[PDB]
């Protein structure tokens, strides 16, 4: 979504332009907001972009694919649902127990896909609690991702972006509907601020460095 | 069988082209063994630890 | 058939002793390497409805059954082939020099070869061929059928070969040997010996596809 990456990466100059970790008083745990809390982040993924795509599964358990063809399969939680949407967006609901055959390959790779990621993988954020009526949300896909040396970037069709570090673990889950970010430490421990408090009450240089990063990430988002 | 064997319009390089049986055995995709492994080559998210 | 009717005296044998309803199942006191087949189907396409069914044996030899009730095999060197026709009768020729009615199956043999060398995975490919195993006369594709749940191959040197869809398990079925191999949905190969099986047992999944091994040999001579 071109307008909310906009809105983000405006989100971000501003925060990151108020220096919010040079500051003799910090009060971080001022800028948060449990009510932010996003529904939707990438919990596991699989790199297999030298043959299929990119595999990848959801909080809630759903499942997606984004082939390297520029189009997108995902099953959702309950196992036999389907979405699929061609490289026009061209979307299409259907079931596993259907058995496409233009959907046959695709299908079992999935399957694939899905079994490596429960068997092998971590689920991240698995201590966060779902609140009621988040089986309504919409279910979003992966539009766009990308890896650097350090981290991979998701964008997700609802807006969000989320950069997960490869060395040490942490996370970002950025929201621009809120002017939100969560943030996952070392630790794996979960929080939920506002980008306007942050810039008004300080942070930590952890946070405040991977927001100027993930700053550098979304004006890489935007250019392609 | 009762179907005949449909070789009257036979010869080429299309011909092979218009090959196309609905039925056959496990196709190359279909290896969950070798899919496994490369992912376990290639780059993921974490592990348990 | 003399064989298909031992292999149905086998397989009536042990099914008859309830070989997963036993205290102690010890599946792999059964087991005997040695009975490894020489011949199995390691891929196959069904193309019924214009040419037949074609196939390959994990030698890489290949074969068709066509409509017509004959069948025409291309050996592994990839020039010598042999005719059977309907009632039996077999001849040989090469692809340089052949009768010029057989020019169209030839070619349909040739499509069925570059297709499943293309597309289709070779089952069983894991296991190794032993020294003198390519003494061995080449058995060709007798007849076979399609079920619900699983394609079965009836071999002329009287093999029986169960492959199942949904999970991809293979059964080959061996009355000279009275043996069973069985490659489960991981892909592992295993060669058992029948009477071992009664004596000692063996594991539910296993004793299902026997029952069903023996339904599919019932039918085989029903025919």
């Amino acid at each position: 979504v071109d307008c909310h990456l906009s809105d983000m990466l405006q989100q971000l100059h501003s925060v990151n332009a108020s220096k919010p970790s040079e500051r003799g008083l910090v009060r971080q745990e001022e800028a948060e907001d449990p009510a932010c809390i996003p529904i939707f982040w990438v919990s596991k993924w699989v790199d297999y972009s030298d043959k299929y795509g990119l595999g990848y599964q959801l909080c809630d358990n759903s499942v997606g694919v984004l082939f390297n063809d520029s189009t997108r399969l995902i099953l959702y939680n309950d196992g036999d649902s389907l979405q699929y949407i061609e490289r026009d967006g061209t979307e299409s609901y259907l079931t596993v127990s259907s058995h496409p055959n233009s959907l046959m390959k695709k299908i079992t790779l999935l399957k694939y896909f899905r079994n490596y990621m429960s068997e092998h993988l971590l689920k991240a954020g698995a201590n966060i609690t779902p609140r009621e009526g988040d089986e309504l949300a919409r279910l979003p896909y992966l539009r766009t991702w990308f890896r650097t040396r350090s981290a991979i970037i998701l964008h997700l069709s609802n807006g969000s972006v989320q950069i997960n570090f490869f060395q040490d673990h942490t996370k970002l889950i950025l929201c621009p509907l809120m002017a939100a970010v969560t943030y996952i430490d070392e630790k794996r421990d979960f929080r939920t601020y506002r980008l306007s408090l942050l810039e008004e009450y300080g942070c930590c240089k952890e946070l405040a460095s991977r927001l100027r990063y993930a700053r550098t990430m979304v004006d890489k988002l935007l250019s392609s | 069988g009762s179907k005949p064997i449909d070789v009257f319009d036979f010869p080429d390089e299309e011909t092979y082209e218009t090959f196309d049986p609905p039925l056959h055995s496990t196709a190359i995709y279909a290896d969950e063994e070798e899919f496994s492994k490369h992912c376990g080559l290639s780059l993921s998210s974490t592990p348990p630890g």
